[PDB]
């Protein structure tokens, strides 16, 4: 308990010399003029800009590609909404960066896999 | 039931990874690419020394633990300023990837800050222990 305390004061000020004068650097970009990305102007994952979350739905995008090539079904135009549906998906599963980045690479192996095996990725 | 992760760490290590693109040790090298990629993360403020945790899977599967499980519990205790990586689950060993990240931009010379500092590796050593001893991934500690 005491021993918990003590390590939580020590790491927060080790930590704090790392960050140092002019802390300040919050930058928050707000979405180009044409972001594919539902719900892009938003706060809920924190240090998550919004080019990281156009490029985690550009890699389902290409996911969503191979698997159509390994499963031939109608035509590509309804991959877009799909891959958009997916990112919000995992968007709203997620609280912070990396983990929501672990769970894009996920769903992109998922649908590797379901490539390999020859089926199509279902909702 | 009490379980820290050194229930579930087969073995830890600390590197020397001044480049994340380079990465000594070769076997991630395939999926940390993936990682250092995004546009929001950049190598600029990453901190050289890396702390590698080899999960036992043996142990995190008796558990019915996941690597995201682990990572949530790190990034709550830890805060969100400890960068923490992580493998696919279907790879052949669990892998932890952890780095100090240094919220400094400007790094000029500094302005004499080694007082307290304590370099990332022994710094990243104390961490090391703190999460293999006091991280209660799951259960009620006095339990076991």
């Amino acid at each position: 308990e005491a021993h918990k305390r003590e390590w939580n004061l020590f790491y927060q000020k080790q930590m704090q010399l790392r960050k140092g004068k002019d802390p300040k650097i919050e930058e928050f970009v707000p979405p180009d003029e044409n972001c594919p990305l539902k719900e892009a102007s938003s706060r809920r994952i924190p240090r998550l800009t919004v080019k990281a979350r156009e490029h985690c739905l550009r890699l389902l995008e290409e996911a969503l590609s191979s698997n159509r090539q390994s499963t031939r079904t109608a035509d590509e135009a309804d991959l877009r909404a799909k891959a958009v549906e997916l990112e919000h998906e995992t968007f709203r599963n997620a609280k912070v960066a990396n983990l929501y980045k672990a769970s894009v690479l996920k769903k992109v192996a998922d649908i590797h896999r379901a490539s390999k095996d020859g089926q199509p990725y279902d909702m | 039931e009490h379980t820290t992760l050194r229930k579930v760490t087969a073995n830890t290590a600390i590197y020397y990874d001044p480049n994340p693109q380079s990465t000594v040790v070769a076997e991630d090298q395939e999926w940390v690419n993936v990682y250092y990629e995004m546009p929001d993360f950049d190598v600029a403020r990453i901190s050289p020394w890396l702390l590698r945790v080899e999960l036992d899977r043996k142990h995190m599967t008796d558990r019915k633990l996941t690597m995201e499980q682990i990572a949530e519990k790190i990034n709550a205790g830890f805060g969100d300023d400890l960068n923490c990586i992580f493998n696919d689950d279907n790879a052949e060993k669990l892998v932890l990837r952890i780095r100090i990240m240094n919220s400094d931009e400007n790094k000029m010379q500094e302005e004499e800050e080694v007082v307290d500092k304590m370099d990332d590796d022994v710094f990243l050593r104390c961490i090391e222990s703190n999460m293999l001893t006091d991280m209660t991934l799951q259960g009620i500690e006095q339990i076991s």
